[PDB]
């Protein structure tokens, strides 16, 4: 009952050896590339601070 | 169980795609109208009754969808999600049949939106539950129809990420970014309209004096978010990508092709976990729901084993809640990758029909013993994969370095396999 | 979406809000 | 493996064992059709050969 | 460089907005007494006075003004050369700076309108 | 990144020999990994440390 725990403990230093483990380059790519296009999807928050909180109060004082 | 229901279930559908098939660019202007309505779903709601606490699953709640007696964007999209997992389980669990003809998938899709529309009923009587109680309902099912529409537009449609994931990636976006300027904050003991922004940790230094008091509200700032907070955030982040490219390589001789190689790969965070993240939070979820209906027939001695125990002090008063909470959370989400992967692609008899149909063969050995080439893969990078997203949302609330948490390191997650699909076509 | 209505018909469900938000507010005050 | 078409099995045995820190039972090499001496090795009982091969990147 | 030139339009709308009245500072908008029933409405950009802001009057000043701006200068750098997609990205960039120009312009005459009272 | 014969030329010899050692370790790799497919950013480097051994076995002769 105790050796499934084994298998799968090992099982894992397996598989963690065989990845690729990403090198200074690709890492650069979708790091800077992709927190771009997160702040592609950012600001869109900034514009509903700019828009949905002062037309809420368009919407309570009328 | 399926045979009768479906067939008279059909009420107001959904349209199928044109015949304006390839484009390139018309697609994303069909996400971005999307992303209009999300700009302006999150918006507020028509009735008086100001309830004190917003929302009783806020936080947890909050991460999945954050408009706690908020907006239309309707407390989640825990309607379509739930009503979709329980859905693609019941068709890939046996206790009910699969549906494989056209009118079985269109009726499948038909049940989806059955399911989806009870769930946002059950949601709508459960927050309710004065006399004011007309037209919420009303609105509460326009407004979950049109996230059902929106997203069925954007699997059959446009979709890429999917109508769902890129609606929590900017929703999560946007969580942050509440976080990243503040203009308001209710004034305590000193200090107006800073709470936790950059802009509001610059102002700090224009208004006060002794500006080492000013660096100690702005890196250990508790109760309003924090600078600190932010640096772990980022940090996060950075780590996650650091994890996102873990990939395992497999080359393939292409058949009756000399020497393409077009090396397929498996990634560690395996769909990126979509399901299983969603999987750990939405259980947390329903019950935190059906609360509601335990406080007749309790936020205290259920809350033992319901939640994490949101204290920096990692010693705080009960070992019991956190250990039993990172347990559970480590095994739900290795769990329900092993057995998530059975059912939305990827397991081992699916990589091997995908690739003899699109003519790949791994190069050491028989077309249909490249299971057995793969098997000793997938299973694992399910298990771990998913087990070492779980422990690492751990490090996403054990230091407070996220602005949602573990729901934005995996909306984020969604985000950067969302850069491969776009890339994908180029 | 063959069509654009159903856009258009989520834009008609916010102006149903929009505008019923404030309508019975014009009796208030 | 393959091997060097110069190679004894007393030679590969003696690099097998220095490269991956090992140790061989035996050695039982053949000449593929095509050139490249193809060598078998047996692992003594005490090593795993799927832990190695782990190792050394193959599987 | 033309950082110096991003520096110099962060700065416009700065200094056109509120450096002014940081000193001088008058909190949002609130101003009505009840007007017959409902107590504390808040009002407007302020209309009577003529060089007073408030900090929500002098902000939206600001935006209106800078994007009217930086779209002459989308104007200027794409839609002028003929390189990128000539059919599809070109008629958008087009379309939606004449459409900041033109609504910017009427929105800006309405919010000079409103608070001036004057004759059109 | 780059071995040049500029630097070697001064190096001990024991250096010389862990360098060229160290070249051979990763050339066997690359080479496994040019069986299980790799990736062509690896097998890139197997002609690049091959001449880099050279390099060095050369300055050494």
């Amino acid at each position: 009952f105790v050796e499934p725990s084994r298998q799968f403990v090992k099982d894992s230093i397996r598989l963690v050896k065989r990845c690729t483990k990403p090198d200074r380059k690709e890492f650069q790519k979708i790091a800077m590339a992709t927190a771009i296009g997160f702040a592609i999807m950012g600001f869109i928050g900034f514009f509903v601070k700019l828009i949905h909180i002062p037309i809420n109060n368009i919407i309570v004082g009328g | 169980f399926l045979e009768v229901i479906k067939p008279f279930c059909v009420i107001l559908p959904e349209i199928q795609k044109p015949e304006r098939k390839i484009q390139f660019k018309e697609k994303v202007l069909w996400t971005a109208i999307t992303l209009f309505i999300f700009l302006v779903c999150c918006q507020i709601p028509l009735f008086g009754i100001m309830s004190s606490d917003s929302a009783d699953p806020f936080y947890w709640m909050r991460v999945i969808l954050a408009s706690n007696r908020g907006t239309l964007m309707e407390l989640g999209i825990s309607p379509i999600v739930t009503s979709g997992l329980i859905m693609q389980l019941l068709a890939g669990a046996k206790i009910i049949e699969v549906g494989d003809t056209p009118k079985d998938r269109a009726l499948f899709n038909g049940a989806q939106k059955l399911f989806g529309m009870i769930i946002t009923i059950g949601q709508s009587i459960v927050y309710v539950m004065s006399g004011i109680c007309l037209l919420i309902t009303i609105q509460l099912f326009v407004a979950g129809l049109i996230v059902l529409l929106l997203d069925e537009l954007l699997q059959k449609g446009y979709g890429l990420g999917s109508g769902i994931s890129l609606f929590i990636a900017t929703n999560i976006c946007e969580t942050i970014v509440w976080k990243a300027f503040s203009p308001t904050t209710v004034n305590t003991g000193r200090g107006m309209e800073f709470e936790g922004a950059i802009i509001a940790l610059f102002h700090l230094l224009a208004t006060r004096t002794d500006k080492v008091r000013a660096l100690r509200e702005a890196f250990y700032r508790q109760n309003l978010p924090n600078l600190m907070n932010l640096i772990a955030t980022i940090f996060v982040f950075a780590v996650v990508i650091y994890f996102q490219g873990f990939r395992v390589d497999l080359p393939i001789k292409s058949a009756r092709y000399r020497g393409q190689y077009n090396t397929y790969p498996i990634k560690l965070f395996y769909t990126s976990n979509i399901p299983i993240i969603l999987q750990s939070a939405l259980v947390s979820n329903l019950y935190v729901i059906s609360q509601m209906l335990s406080a007749r027939f309790p936020v205290g001695g259920l809350c033992h084993y319901l939640s994490p125990p949101e204290s920096f002090g990692s010693v705080l008063e009960d070992p019991v809640h956190a250990v039993v909470y990172i347990v559970f959370m480590l095994g739900s989400c290795a769990f329900f990758s092993k057995t998530w992967i059975e059912v939305s692609g990827s397991s081992a008899k699916d990589v091997a029909k995908q690739l003899k149909e699109q003519q790949m063969v791994m190069r050491g050995h028989r077309e249909t013993s490249m299971v057995h080439e793969l098997n000793r893969y997938i299973p694992t990078a399910a298990a771990f994969g998913g087990l070492c997203i779980g422990a690492l949302s751990v490090l996403a609330d054990f230091l407070g370095a996220i602005g949602s948490g573990t729901g934005i390191l995996l909306a984020v997650t969604i985000i950067y396999q969302y850069f491969e699909i776009f890339v994908k076509e180029q | 979406v063959g069509p654009v209505p159903v856009l258009v018909m989520s834009l008609l469900f916010i102006a149903s809000v929009f505008m019923l938000h404030i309508w019975g507010k014009y009796t208030r005050s | 493996f393959i091997v060097d078409v110069k190679a004894n099995k007393h030679q590969i045995k003696q690099a097998v064992k220095k490269l991956y820190d090992i140790d061989v039972a035996k050695v039982n090499t053949l000449i593929r059709p095509d050139g490249e001496k193809k060598a078998y090795v047996r692992l003594a009982p005490d090593y795993d050969a799927l832990d190695v091969a782990n190792k050394i990147g193959i599987i | 460089a033309m950082t110096v030139y991003a520096l110099v339009v962060v700065s416009y709308f700065l200094i056109t907005g509120g450096i002014i009245y940081d000193v001088i500072v008058e909190p949002p908008s609130v101003g009505s007494m009840t007007d017959e029933h409902g107590h504390q409405r808040p009002v407007a950009f302020l209309a009577y006075r003529v060089n007073g802001q408030y900090i929500m009057e002098g902000l939206a000043s600001s935006f209106l003004f800078t994007m009217g701006g930086l779209g002459f200068i989308i104007l200027d750098r794409s839609n002028a050369p003929n390189i990128p997609k000539l059919n599809r990205f070109l008629l958008l960039f087009i379309g939606f700076v004449c459409v900041l120009l033109s609504f910017f312009m009427a929105r800006v005459f309405m919010r000079m309108k409103l608070p001036g009272y004057l004759m059109g | 990144a780059k071995i040049k014969a500029r630097d070697l030329r001064g190096k001990k010899k024991e250096e010389l020999l862990k360098q060229l050692d160290d070249l051979k370790v990763e050339l066997s790799q690359l080479r496994v990994a040019k069986v299980t497919g790799g990736a062509a950013s690896k097998l890139s480097k197997i002609r690049v440390v091959r001449k880099s051994i050279a390099r060095v076995l050369t300055v050494i002769n």
